[PDB]
């Protein structure tokens, strides 16, 4: 499950007729199909550097704000998609961004949840090598259910 | 449309004796009884067996043959008893609870000849389960057919009307069940087994279970042994069927001034004459522990153990301890365990285990989940099983910190609150606790104080009314001694015991001595705290201090030795022997 | 109409049924109360300025208005209630194009005890105390299931091989039912103080399924009305599990509004307040069973007064609450203590240390729930811990910070809330070792780290001295009660106990220490008088509750001149008993005039 959330673009925590709007968009999206300007792209590419650089981002999000920034020259019909375009696809993906930390806090599924799951791995290993028992020990330890199931799992492959 | 004659005629009769029975009085007492039944948290009613056997004696007969057919044409004569004669709540239920049943049958005897017909058991209960309503008499509708089925009895199981109870329509598979009309009665399911005085030696006890309802739902709690006035019934189980007594009724098993007239003439002479028999202290030590040498003391303060104080309960609801707790901590060998074995062989109620036992229970109730039902149910420990008598429990310094602080719990309070999974209850435990317990490192060091040769934590401890130290002392003439003991025993296979009493006889004299409760006089009163006063003073060094708390045992030694004699009053004789008792306890370090 | 022969059956009958919704349709406009305000119609407005489908139909009104209707709401409770909810729905249509209706107001209230098999299936209200709490579970279904090759159905089976043909085949859904299609699962006990001492307290299960979800928190007393009948729960077939489905809650504010008293027995209390000595003499009663622990005995008053919270705002609340923490040598009665102020404060509970709260999947279901533990549950009363040193690391952290905020905040899987508890701690805990050192203070011969014992305004040691006269009269004590009450047996004058319970409620309850005046110059002094001898401003807050504590003992309106003078003497004695032999010795000796004041 949690796999397929690295693969979703964008992800949020919590005038124009319906069918005008409707319209609008099958006009838009049957007609106009943008590109991005070599402005454009290299703007993105180094605020891609800096994102790397401040780090987390990586490549298939490169591809999701290229994606976003289309759609966004899309919105205004134009052929290509101009470097202001590209800094509202930042915007919106450093909301995304900024989101997604406190979703690493949210879920964190992450050097910190590496080094925390180690420490699971070491304190299983220290007391061995019922179940109910067991899990709520390590949900009392602050270890994240999620997470002792996965080392759990892990041990059992290995 | 079908009336059962035996049925009808029996709930005629059942009606006729409630309403025309009377007591020596002259008046019907159970129409009393009923008006006591009334009340709320009052649905079930006691009759005595007897007197309706009396009034007619073929009516007994056959309720006692066919008692669960008839049952419930019973309970529809106490409804129609209680509705017309006083403002009774229109609709609650009634039952009838039977009691006085001479056949006292035994859980081997229970065989499916006895099936459906009223019987009296006695066991000792081992588990309870939480209470569950169940229905008895469900109410459906049929789906296709939208008639509401009503009163299709259920068998103790999920059993759904054979077809709908239209003519025209034949759906028999989609009844819907209507909750609230359906018909609902709380059942609890206990497990029983043989209690000790009915086991064969050597044989596997029989679990029993049996359904409790009504006022007797929560009448039994675990671990304590009680009497059961009900029926065998059958039940099926996932044409398979198993056995389960629905008991009617639960009631205890089983004064002075009544033993003595149920005792026999030379019992009690014999008894008159061991309360006569001066020196019976010593005596009667020596008799109850013939392949000992020497500890004198220990024996002395097992005897006391066995007789035991008087509890009191304060105006505050306020429980005062009256038995009290030994603790016997030896070098290897030493003959503990043979201490224990002893006091567990010759006392009925005296149960033995080690601290050592992995039982779910733990030598205390316990919460576990039955392995076929996966409900969580109040498993009665060891300690559970000797409610009102002795457990001696050996391997003491080797007990679990679960089991540890468990055991503090029930001898502090005399009760274990156990709550977990969900389930709670508070049950009650006063038992006197023989412990067995070894020194750290095996051997007893006297130059050190008492915490550090014992691992007990304090609370346990200071909540034990005597310790007794065994020291394997060097001597030439103790080992001899004890040579001789041994090796007397071993060749005289039998008459080496000199037995100034019988084991038969010891036991009913201790019977017969519980039903005393010595009071303390105002001579006594001064003795004890001048005794006190001596004690305190002392103020040594001793391995362990000197609290209150050992004012209170104090106290409880001297009601034991007053019950010894079985006189009602303290005398200064014994205060001083038991202080003297509790002085030598006392082991000051030798370094 | 009415009078036919079984209630159930005659709400059933159509007739009947439509008869009984068209007059409450109807009555839904005709009720404009004495007041002619049209209670409906405002009840209909500020439902649907909110659109909360939420109704509140007073008992009171349908029964004086109507009579037998709300004679037959109890005996059919089910049908009556559908017949609202569906008039209500119809009403709310047609002034603003499902209602659910919530009643109050029964006239007879049940404890937990005293409902039976006579009051199943049936609405009754009832006063608890909430315990344990679960999420928004989804629903409960039960699905029958068609047999492959036999006439035969399977049982029903929960959800959220035949068994006489012995089929292997997967079998196909002859009936699925839904219930409770989304619904929150809930514990309550007796109210604390109303249980009968022994008696294990009595607990039942609600469901508040749509209307009412969360509306409410663990450890909350609360009055609830609903239908209590059996029904399935998750668990052959499916365990029938009694429960009370939830119509209506309330919230009873402060956790106390008894107002229980007889007005001659508040005049005598207000004539003895009068009298000063009576502060002695409620000292001489805290411990009627106990001989000497003078101190202790003030101590313990001063715990059961309380204090008055102030609160900053923002910034913090003064817990007006008196921490206690009895520690000492066993023997010395320290349970004996607790038991007494269980027994004589109401709403109090007593607990050993081997609390809080905490969510855990309940062991009966495969269900996470939040269960309040020992402090919530006192919330605004009193609570006992015995062997508080003993106590589990998360529990050590957990009362700590229930101890620093009075509330604790879980976070806890599809659970984050904040339980408050306005708790009165008198815990009780022993030495290290057992025995208590002299030489080695509070905080080194005791178990119990430095956190815990800031959050204490009175810190007491018991000490077993062996003293020969004191011990006489222990032992004549312990003798007398002894003998007086065998079961075959049957200074200032004391407070009798339910008078003293009586003044304690009502100081507690009217009475509300000011500043008005200062001596903060007085303070600051001997605040700098501590620093310069050793103390923080935790001290003073300490010492102004108990201020305000000893002027409610005797109802004073801001302070008596000895108000400060008793709170500086409790603390700096508490401070002193709290340091080694030789500090011990120096601060009796710096401090003889301060102890010499009294
Ligand atoms: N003082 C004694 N007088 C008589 N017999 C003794 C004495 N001490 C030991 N014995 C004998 O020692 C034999 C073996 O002792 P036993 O097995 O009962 O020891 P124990 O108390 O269980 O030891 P431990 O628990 O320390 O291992 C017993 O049969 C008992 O007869
Ligand atoms: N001042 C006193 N007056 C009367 N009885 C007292 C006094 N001090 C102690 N006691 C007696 O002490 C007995 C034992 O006290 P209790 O069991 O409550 O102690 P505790 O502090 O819980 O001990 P521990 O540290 O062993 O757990 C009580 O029955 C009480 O009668
Ligand atoms: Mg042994
Ligand atoms: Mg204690
Ligand atoms: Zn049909
Ligand atoms: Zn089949």
């Amino acid at each position: 499950m949690p796999t397929i959330l690295s693969r979703f673009d964008m992800i949020f925590i919590v005038e124009i007729d319906l069918a005008k709007l409707k319209k609008f968009i099958a006009y838009c999206r049957v007609k106009c199909g943008p590109r991005l300007s070599a402005e454009a792209a290299e703007k993105l590419k180094n605020r891609y550097i800096i994102m790397r650089s401040g780090a987390p981002i990586t490549v298939r999000q490169l591809e999701a704000i290229v994606r976003i920034a289309e759609a966004l020259s899309k919105m205004k019909l134009q052929p290509f998609a101009t470097e202001a375009d590209v800094e509202e696809a930042l915007r919106l993906f450093q909301v995304s961004t900024l989101d997604a930390a406190l979703s690493g806090t949210l879920s964190g599924v992450s050097q910190e949840d590496q080094e925390m799951l180690s420490r699971i791995e070491k304190q299983l290993k220290r007391r061995f090598a019922s179940e109910h028992s067991i899990i709520k020990d390590f949900t009392k330890q602050k270890y994240p259910e999620h997470a002792i199931h996965k080392v759990l799992q892990l041990m059992l492959r290995r | 449309e079908v009336r059962d004659e035996v049925a009808e005629k029996c709930q005629k009769l059942f009606l006729d004796f409630l309403e025309e029975f009377q007591s020596s009085d002259g008046e019907i007492k159970y129409l009393q009884l009923a008006e006591e039944l009334i009340r709320p948290e009052r649905n079930t009613l006691v009759v005595s067996f007897v007197d309706l056997e009396q009034f007619n004696q073929q009516l007994s007969t056959t309720i006692q043959e066919e008692f669960y057919r008839v049952y419930p044409y019973l309970c529809r004569a106490l409804k129609t008893f209680v509705k017309d004669r006083k403002e009774i709540p229109l609709a609650k239920d009634f039952y009838v609870a039977f009691q006085d049943l001479p056949t006292r049958h035994k859980i081997r005897e229970l065989t499916s000849s006895r099936i459906g017909l009223l019987t009296r058991i006695s066991g000792q209960v081992v588990r309870t389960h939480p209470v569950h309503p169940e229905l008895v008499s469900g109410t459906f509708l049929c789906l296709d057919c939208q008639t509401v089925i009503r009163d299709v009895e259920q068998q103790f199981k999920y059993t759904q009307p054979n077809i709908c109870r239209n003519p025209v329509c034949a759906n028999r598979r989609r009844f819907l069940l209507d909750t609230n009309k359906s018909r609902f009665v709380d059942f609890q399911k206990v497990r029983i087994q043989e209690t000790q005085a009915e086991l064969p030696r050597g044989s596997i006890p029989r679990s029993l279970e049996v359904i409790l309802r009504a006022e007797a739902v929560e009448s039994a709690q675990a671990g304590d042994k009680c009497d059961f006035t009900g029926t065998l019934i059958v039940v099926p189980d996932v044409l398979s069927y198993r056995l389960v007594f629905l008991a009617c009724c639960v009631a205890p098993t089983n004064t002075a001034e009544s033993i003595k007239n149920q005792m026999t003439v030379k019992e009690w002479e014999k008894v008159f004459e061991m309360s006569q028999d001066k020196n019976l202290y010593h005596n009667l030590c020596t008799s109850l522990f013939p392949t000992i040498h020497g500890n004198d003391e220990v024996k002395r303060g097992v005897l006391l153990m066995l007789f035991g104080g008087v509890p009191k309960t304060t105006g505050e609801g306020t429980s005062l301890r009256g038995d009290i707790n030994v603790c016997i901590v030896g070098d290897p060998s030493t003959a503990k365990s043979q201490f224990l074995k002893h006091v567990e062989e010759f006392s009925p109620r005296a149960v033995y285990t080690s601290g050592k036992a992995s039982s779910a229970a733990g030598l205390t109730a316990a919460v576990v989940r039955d392995e076929e039902s996966h409900e969580f149910v109040i498993e009665a420990g060891a300690l559970m099983l000797a409610d009102n008598g002795v457990c001696c429990i050996d391997e003491f310094d080797k007990m679990d910190v679960r089991d540890q602080v468990a055991i503090h719990e029930a001898m502090e309070q005399q009760t274990i609150s156990i709550t977990k999974a969900g389930v709670k209850a508070t049950l009650n435990a006063r038992t006197s606790i023989l412990a067995a317990a070894n020194p750290i490192s095996g051997h007893y060091d006297r130059s050190k104080s008492l915490k550090q040769n014992i691992n007990l934590s304090a609370p346990i401890m200071s909540r034990f009314d005597l310790f007794f130290i065994l020291v394997d002392e060097c001597n030439e003439v103790t080992d001899y001694a004890i040579a001789r003991r041994i090796v007397d025993l071993h060749s005289r296979i039998e008459e080496s015991i000199d037995r100034v009493y019988s084991l038969d006889d010891i036991r009913r004299y201790l019977l017969f001595a519980r039903q005393f409760k010595p009071k303390i006089s105002k001579e006594s009163e001064d003795f004890i705290v001048e005794q006190y006063k001596h004690l305190r003073q002392r103020d040594g060094k001793s391995s362990w201090r000197i609290t209150v708390r050992q004012l209170e045992s104090m106290i409880r030694l001297s009601e034991a030795m007053a019950r010894m004699h079985c006189c009602d009053e303290v005398q200064p004789k014994h205060v001083k022997e038991a202080f003297r008792l509790l002085n030598k306890s006392i082991i000051r370090v030798e370094t | 109409d009415l009078k036919g022969h079984s209630v159930r059956e005659w709400v059933s009958m159509a007739g009947p049924r439509l008869e009984i919704h068209h007059r409450f349709k109807n009555f839904l406009r005709t009720h404009v109360d004495s007041h002619g305000h049209n209670v409906f119609k405002e009840r209909i407005s500020d439902m649907c300025k909110e659109n909360r489908e939420s109704l509140v139909v007073n008992y009171e009104d349908l029964a004086a208005r109507e009579h037998v209707l709300a004679y037959f709401l109890p005996e059919a409770p089910a049908e009556l209630l559908q017949i609202f909810d569906e008039a209500a729905l119809e009403v709310v249509l047609a002034m603003y194009p499902h209602i659910h209706v919530r009643i109050s107001h029964l006239p007879l209230v049940e404890e937990l005890r005293s409902l039976r098999q006579l009051h199943l299936n049936q609405l009754i209200r009832t006063s608890g105390v909430v315990t344990s709490c679960t999420g928004v579970l989804p629903q409960l279904s039960m699905v029958k299931y068609n047999c492959n090759k036999c006439n035969f159905v399977l049982g029903p089976f929960c959800q959220s091989s035949c068994p006489e043909c012995q089929s292997a085949g997967p079998f196909e859904v002859n009936m699925e039912e839904t219930i409770y299609q989304n619904y929150q699962r809930i514990r309550i006990q007796e109210s604390p103080g109303k249980v009968a001492a022994g008696r294990l307290p009595r607990s039942k299960d609600a469901i508040l399924l749509a209307d009412l979800v969360d509306s409410c928190k663990p450890g909350d007393e609360i009055e609830l009305t609903g239908i209590y009948h059996n029904n399935y729960d998750g668990s052959g077939f499916p365990v029938f599990a009694t429960v009370i489905l939830a119509n209506h809650v309330a919230k009873k504010d402060n956790k106390v509004a008894v107002g229980e008293l007889t007005d001659e027995d508040v005049k005598m209390i207000t004539s003895l307040s009068k009298d000063q000595q009576i502060g002695e003499k409620i000292f001489a009663s805290i411990a009627p069973s106990i001989y000497g622990h003078e101190d202790i005995k003030r101590g313990l008053a001063l715990a059961l007064f309380g204090g008055e919270p102030k609160n900053p705002g923002g910034k913090h609340k003064v817990r007006g609450d008196i921490n206690v923490l009895l520690c000492g040598d066993p023997g010395t009665a320290k349970s004996q203590f607790l038991k007494y102020i269980e027994k004589v404060s109401s709403r109090a509970i007593f607990t050993t240390g081997q609390l809080t709260a905490y969510v855990q999947r309940h062991p009966v279901s495969r269900e996470w729930t939040l269960e309040a533990g020992a402090l919530v549950l006192a919330d605004r009363g009193v609570c006992l811990i015995d062997e508080f040193d003993k106590m589990n690391d998360q529990d050590r952290t957990s009362i700590h910070e229930a101890m620093e905020q009075q509330s604790i905040s879980i976070s806890k899987a599809g659970i984050v809330t904040s339980l408050q508890a306005r708790c009165t701690v008198i815990a009780a805990a022993n030495p290290i070792g057992g025995r208590y050192d002299p030489s080695l203070t509070f905080s080194e011969n005791v178990d119990l780290t430095e956190p815990i014992i800031s959050r204490f305004d009175i810190l007491c040691v018991v000490r077993d001295t062996v003293d020969p006269v004191q011990d006489e009269m222990l032992a004549r004590f312990v003798v007398g009660s002894h003998v007086r009450h065998h079961p075959s047996n049957k200074g200032v004058e004391p407070l009798p106990q339910e008078v003293l319970k009586k003044y304690i409620i009502y100081a507690k309850e009217r009475v509300h220490p000011k500043l008005n005046q200062m001596d903060q110059d007085k303070v600051a002094k001997m605040y700098s008088d501590l620093r310069k001898e050793s103390i923080t401003v935790r001290h003073i807050e300490s010492m102004i509750r108990m201020a305000e504590a000893h002027a409610r003992i005797h109802l004073r309106d801001y302070v008596i001149e000895d108000d400060v003078n008793m709170a500086i003497r409790v603390m700096l004695e508490s401070f002193i008993d709290t340091q080694k032999f030789s500090v011990m010795r120096s601060m009796r000796k710096t401090f003889a005039r301060y102890l010499s004041f009294r």
